[PDB]
């Protein structure tokens, strides 16, 4: 049932994600230093920064991607950027304490870490319900790279032009994702997984109007803006 | 509005 043009999917796709992602986190050192009001901004921002840097090499390696217009790629990075973030970082999530740990202490991040950036719990706990509940799901590595490209990929972003590409381009990956549940994925973690997977998604659009309302009111004030990164002013706006 | 740093890492 899984298509050898679908194993062939998961396969680049797994290649890309290996390719994006340095789970020895050891470019971190090249951000400016973690510093324990909104003492934690530079930090993650070079952080942030640093991140969407990689969502943009692993959505050039998405099958098809490519196939649409600058235009139409910049749209789904912008709208997607932070959600994958969001996904990524739920390979360094811990659930012992509820913390994304990327090795030593100094890169240790909790929540009183996010809020002195300048977030609240408007967003926190949602943000903290959402990695858990991933967590919880056990996501094969295909399962992860799956989700992470079919959320790029999503012809309601605003601003979409070929919203009909996109949809084609997503199709294929949503029915590589479906096939591989019911073949590769055992019960009973199989169990509505497909279900649950784009419930996230939902989550996902949720989390991203929250922390665009709350970057929109901290980068409102210059001097949080001048501690921001250039490609974070442009993707995530001005 | 442009995007020349995320056009310049799209390659
Ligand atoms: C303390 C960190 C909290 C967890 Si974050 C969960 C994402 C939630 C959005 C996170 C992000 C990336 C990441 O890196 C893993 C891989 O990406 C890199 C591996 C590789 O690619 O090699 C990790 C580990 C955690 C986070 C980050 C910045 C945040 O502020 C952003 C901003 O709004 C402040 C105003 C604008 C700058 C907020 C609010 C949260």
């Amino acid at each position: 049932k899984l298509s050898e043009e679908q194993q062939h999917i998961i396969a680049i796709l797994l290649d890309a994600h290996h390719k994006t992602y340095d789970p020895t986190y050891a470019d971190f050192r090249d951000f400016r230093p973690p510093v324990r009001p909104l003492s934690m901004l530079p930090h993650l921002a070079d952080l942030v920064s640093y991140s969407i840097q990689k969502v943009i090499g692993f959505a050039k390696m998405i099958p098809g991607f490519r196939d649409l217009t600058s235009d139409d790629q910049i749209v789904l990075l912008k709208s997607s950027a932070i959600e994958v973030i969001m996904l990524r970082s739920n390979q360094s999530f811990t659930m012992d304490d509820m913390s994304w740990d990327c090795g030593s202490q100094d890169y240790k991040y909790d929540v009183t870490d996010v809020s002195k950036a300048g977030h609240t719990l408007e967003l926190i706990e949602p943000l903290i319900k959402f990695q858990v509940g991933l967590k919880k799901l056990n996501l094969h590595e295909e399962e992860h790279v799956l989700l992470m490209a079919i959320c790029i990929v999503s012809p309601d972003r605003p601003g979409v032009q070929d919203a009909k590409l996109v949809e084609a381009i997503q199709d294929r990956l949503s029915n590589t994702l479906q096939t591989y549940i019911r073949c590769r994925h055992p019960p009973p973690g199989s169990h509505q997984l497909y279900a649950k997977m784009i419930q996230k998604l939902a989550d996902l659009r949720s989390l991203n109007e929250e922390h665009s309302k709350q970057y929109r009111s901290l980068s409102f004030q210059p001097e949080n803006s001048m501690k921001l990164t250039p490609l974070v002013l442009e993707v995530f706006g001005n | 509005k442009n995007h020349p740093m995320l056009m310049n890492l799209l390659k």
